[PDB]
């Protein structure tokens, strides 16, 4: 199935840095469109084009630069990342005749967070809090919980795996992760999730419950220079065992 | 400039709902309403032409140019009507492609709870209170405490078994934080069941 696709997915930056950002379609579109929005707040239009290399600005275009090299592809790219270009950013695509009534075809978002000391990234700390007995008795059933903690930037996507297979049922994760100190501009976040099974399905001592959290951080060609852990893009998890 | 009811808004499953906004601009001729789902791309649901209103299933979209008036209704919410709804105006032609989009309006359709048995569980182990099982007339609010977390209510379908349920969960690393306080600053209901 044919679509609008962005890359990278995910970026982290130090104020002054570069980037580029790729949008591309195979759906012949003449309109391509770059977009930048802002937690619970709408789509500001950064540069637009109409067609194979020509671009025209939107309502937002000052500290951008774009290319539209070809039809199926329009660059986005950033000279000397600024934190106010922390954002989540949105490539869309349309015929000049179209077909859906004025309406265009998105991507699924590009995360760019521009920060001010790379000394301020850090990954989540992950935990498995075990089923209530009380739970177990009064219901028949186990909520398990993962807590992802003190992570910095907010890039981050939790997963359950019960004998190592990713499971759906049952899952419960909050939409976005919240601030652990809300008056800092920079705090670091939380995120919490919740696992529902049969009371007799956590009983089994082979069961195996792992909660996964994959980080987006710090890239090989970033340099480091602190006692601790590097805090590149990876994975964290905690796991737990069926108990009889 | 496109003004958006800039809620969150929050409903029981079959109400209707209605989406609004107002604009400045008279030259605005195309009227679009797109989706947007929790970290996701904006995706196109309903678009009409000028004044006037057009229907596509449970859904309603309505324009009225002479009052600068526009609205999105849905009939019988459904949970999965649950996220951030925009809307985006362009002006007649000649427009070069251009929208203008509202700040959108997040909604959260809750869905309905046959069996309740509310309760407080406290999990095993920096500790973890688990508020479950209460039906959607239930809001969870924020602890008066700045070293206690809360995340609001979260639905989970175990459906092999034909069963939702509403959970909240509370977490705080303080010295006199227990799963009998954990919930104070919620109006929760008076059956709900704290067990030792």
């Amino acid at each position: 199935n044919a679509g609008v696709t962005q890359t990278p997915k995910f970026r982290v930056l130090k104020t002054g840095q570069s980037m580029t950002l790729l949008c591309a379609q195979d759906m012949n579109h003449e309109y391509m469109y770059w977009y930048r929005q802002d937690p619970g707040m709408g789509l500001r239009l950064i540069h637009y084009s109409v067609g194979e290399g020509t671009t025209a600005k939107g309502e937002v275009p000052d500290g951008y630069n774009v290319s539209r090299l070809k039809k199926q592809n329009f660059l986005l790219g950033l000279e000397s990342a600024a934190p106010s270009q922390t954002s989540v950013y949105f490539c869309a695509s349309r015929y000049f005749l179209p077909t859906q009534g004025m309406g265009a075809f998105f991507g699924q978002g590009t995360r760019l967070t521009v920060v001010e000391d790379l000394n301020k990234v850090f990954p989540p700390e992950v935990a498995v809090f075990e089923p209530s007995e009380a739970e177990i008795s009064h219901t028949q059933k186990a909520t398990l919980v993962c807590l992802a903690t003190g992570f910095y930037p907010d890039h981050v996507e939790l997963s359950w795996w019960v004998n190592g297979k990713e499971v759906h049922s049952g899952v419960c994760t909050d939409p976005q992760p919240l601030k652990e100190q809300p008056a800092l501009n920079d705090s670091r976040y939380a995120l919490s999730s919740r696992l529902r099974v049969s009371a007799t399905f956590w009983q089994n001592p082979r069961n195996h419950f792992r909660c996964q959290v994959q980080f987006y951080g710090l890239s090989e060609n970033d340099e480091w220079t602190q006692d601790r852990a590097k805090p590149v893009t990876q994975i964290v998890s905690a796991e737990a065992w069926g108990r009889a | 400039e496109v003004e958006q009811d800039p809620g969150p808004l929050s409903v029981p499953e079959g109400a209707i709902v209605s989406l609004n906004c107002t604009y400045s601009n008279s030259a605005f001729q195309y009227f679009m309403w797109y989706r947007q789902y929790s970290r996701k791309g904006p995706e196109l649901l309903m678009y009409t032409y000028s004044s006037g209103n057009k229907e596509d299933g449970r859904f309603t979209a309505q324009v009225d140019k002479s009052s600068k008036y526009i609205s999105l209704f849905i009939r019988d919410s459904q949970p999965s009507d649950s996220a951030t709804y925009l809307c985006a105006m362009s002006t007649s032609l000649p427009n070069a492609g251009k929208s203008t989009f509202g700040d959108g309006t997040t909604l959260t359709v809750k869905p309905n709870i046959q069996n309740p048995d509310p309760a407080v569980y406290q999990l095993r182990d920096k500790s973890v209170c688990l508020f479950t099982d209460f039906d959607s007339q239930t809001n969870v609010s924020q602890s008066k405490d700045s070293d206690v977390y809360i995340t609001d209510k979260c639905v989970l379908d175990m459906r092999s078994m034909d069963f939702k349920s509403n959970s909240a969960v509370a977490w705080s690393n303080k010295s006199d934080f227990a799963c009998a306080n954990a919930f104070n600053n919620s109006i929760i209901p008076e059956d709900t069941f704290f067990p030792s």
